[PDB]
């Protein structure tokens, strides 16, 4: 296994051999069929796959913040009609349509 | 002007530099070091070699009692064995039987191999560096030797230069170093006079031609048998005559960073780590005027085929329009790419090509030609092979590096929902506007 | 360099296939087959006269 530095290998009384790595097998391209991550497989395979994993993590955190705003938004759209005893708020929920828009 | 450059300590890559003297032409100069070695300090501690036992003939003390006068010799040893009986053609050598004793005595010494074939236990501390470097200076592949420390100045051909000091003070040698006739070993030798018996390190001398040596050979003189008139003595195995197997290997094959170690003197060439700063200084006599250089217009660069390999995998083609006829230097201003051409001859409205290379997939890049910026972009390909037998040049790169549509993808997927979180902020402020006007 | 392709099993039709290494100029390549000789395996049961 030739390292990212490079290999020296001597055999017998011959003058030794000097080997080096290059770009990969490279079953890869750039398109709508992606083949992008395989380009990743020469700039550090199994290093900064932590970057794409934490990138999936920060996008799931972003949509988790979307879950946070949706639960705060449903709670604060229930806030104007907590149980306001008029039984009829058309210009609240007709203008709003959070949940159960049949309740006047 | 004076120009200070820095080059990483690797052999086999033409590094380039630009000396910018304002009011004058740029100076794209080339350096390439061909060999860089270390000269560790010479201090031989002790020679060591193969011993030889010196055994005098026995002293058959025929029915008297002998003794031995304790002469001071290195590993002198003696015993008077009683009750001996030698045999010859007339059986016993002498007549009587009871008090028949035998004075036996032996000692150790050097050999003739110590005159020629030995090992030297050696002390070596911090070193100097010496190197040889080729500069492509204006159609001249010049080459200058200099011992690099920051303290040696050499001027040739209207060029003054001070090389060194090195940045890494690492050295492949430890304190203890043993040399044999074509190889070195970083092994702690036992100190002279403190030689453990049997193992390597026993029989020792300071100079190769002393008349005194130190030894530890555990010599025991056993009892002779009946008629076997000889010297029954304990053998002393010395580390040299079996030293051949436990060598492991020389430092040629145990070194870090690929140093080649040649003896007499013990140089360590191509110890490739770190970087070296160089100071070059040059007056006007090679500097070219700004207005007397042919300025150019109509910068039209493009790349027909780039391939991000280790060879010149990109041939960039550029059509231009100059002012007059003369030399023109070309230079890469970012470190993603590298060029193999110092300067080219340009007459007017003409076209040239250049052999560049980079490491990544897709990059845009602005070249300078005789203080004229020209930007062109390229999308490249990887080579189909996996292993080559030479290091590349551009492959020092970062991790935040430009690409193809990858950055359009990362600009896509961060679309954002924080604006609709701000819409939730708007619904909470429009409900809190009833009583949110005090704090 | 290395190329794999599929031609349809027809006789007497010219065909061309594009080979493209990177870097160098690509080539188009002309080929045409003439026969597909089926050689089945033989074994003699008997003769009759
Ligand atoms: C050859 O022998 C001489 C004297 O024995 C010694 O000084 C010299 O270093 C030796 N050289 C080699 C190459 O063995
Ligand atoms: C200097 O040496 C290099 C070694 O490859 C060669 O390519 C270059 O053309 C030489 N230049 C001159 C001016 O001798």
């Amino acid at each position: 296994t030739v390292p990212t530095e490079g290999l020296e290998v001597t055999w017998g009384n011959n003058e030794p051999y000097k080997y080096w790595p290059q770009m990969s097998t490279n079953g890869t391209a750039h398109g709508h069929p992606h083949e992008i991550i395989l380009y990743y497989y020469e700039l550090y395979p199994t290093m900064t796959v932590v970057i794409v994993s934490v990138a999936s993590f920060v996008l799931l955190s972003m949509v988790g913040t979307a879950v946070g705003m949706c639960v705060c938004a449903r709670r604060r759209c229930i806030t104007p009609y907590e149980l306001t005893p008029g039984a009829t708020v058309p210009f609240l929920l007709s203008l709003l349509c959070c949940v159960r828009t049949t309740k006047a | 002007y004076e120009h200070v450059t820095v080059i990483p300590n690797t052999v086999g890559v033409p590094y380039k530099t630009l000396v910018n003297r304002p009011g004058y032409s740029p100076m794209v100069l080339e350096m390439e070091l061909q060999s860089v070695t270390l000269e560790p300090t010479l201090s031989l501690d002790y020679i060591t070699c193969e011993y030889k036992t010196v055994i005098p003939s026995p002293y058959v003390k025929c029915c008297g009692t002998a003794e031995c006068k304790d002469k001071s010799l290195p590993d002198y040893s003696c015993k008077v064995f009683t009750g001996v009986y030698p045999f010859m053609w007339g059986g016993a050598y002498c007549f009587c039987d009871a008090e028949n004793t035998q004075l036996s005595e032996a000692h150790v010494e050097k050999s003739e191999s110590c005159k020629t074939e030995f090992a030297s236990a050696y002390r070596a501390h911090t070193a100097s560096a010496s190197a040889k470097l080729r500069v492509l200076y204006q159609g001249n592949n010049i080459t200058v030797a200099a011992y690099a420390n920051g303290d040696h100045a050499v001027t040739v051909k209207d060029a003054k230069f001070v090389v060194g000091p090195m940045s890494s003070a690492w050295t492949p040698f430890d304190n203890k170093i043993v040399v044999y006739k074509g190889d070195v070993y970083n092994m702690d030798y036992p100190p002279f006079g403190a030689g453990r018996p049997g193992q390597f390190g026993d029989i020792q001398s300071r100079t190769p031609e002393s008349k005194d040596v130190y030894a530890n050979t555990q010599l025991v003189l056993q009892r002779p048998a009946a008629g076997t008139v000889h010297v029954p003595y304990s053998q002393a195995p010395s580390g040299f005559k079996y030293w051949l197997k436990e060598r492991g290997a020389s430092l040629q094959h145990t070194a870090p960073f690929g140093c080649q170690i040649a003896t007499n003197p013990v140089r360590a060439v191509n110890c490739a780590v770190g970087n070296i700063p160089i100071s070059i200084d040059i007056p006007d006599a090679a500097f070219t005027r700004v207005v007397d250089a042919p300025s150019v217009t109509d910068m039209s660069c493009e790349v027909p085929a780039c391939t991000h390999s280790s060879d010149f995998g990109g041939v960039a083609i550029i059509k231009y329009t100059a002012s007059k006829k003369g030399k023109c230097a070309v230079h890469s201003m970012t470190n993603a790419v590298t060029i193999r051409e110092a300067d080219v001859e340009v007459e007017g409205n003409s076209q040239l090509q250049i052999s560049f290379s980079t490491a990544l997939a897709s990059a845009e890049f602005r070249v300078q030609v005789c203080s004229t910026q020209v930007h062109c972009a390229a999308a490249c390909h990887p080579p189909k092979d996996h292993i080559v037998n030479y290091p590349a040049s551009h492959t020092t790169l970062g991790v935040q590096d430009i690409s193809t549509t990858a950055m359009s993808w990362v600009q896509k997927i961060t679309g954002g929902v924080g604006l609709i979180v701000a819409v939730a902020a708007l619904i909470l402020i429009v409900v809190l506007c009833v009583s949110f006007s005090r704090h």
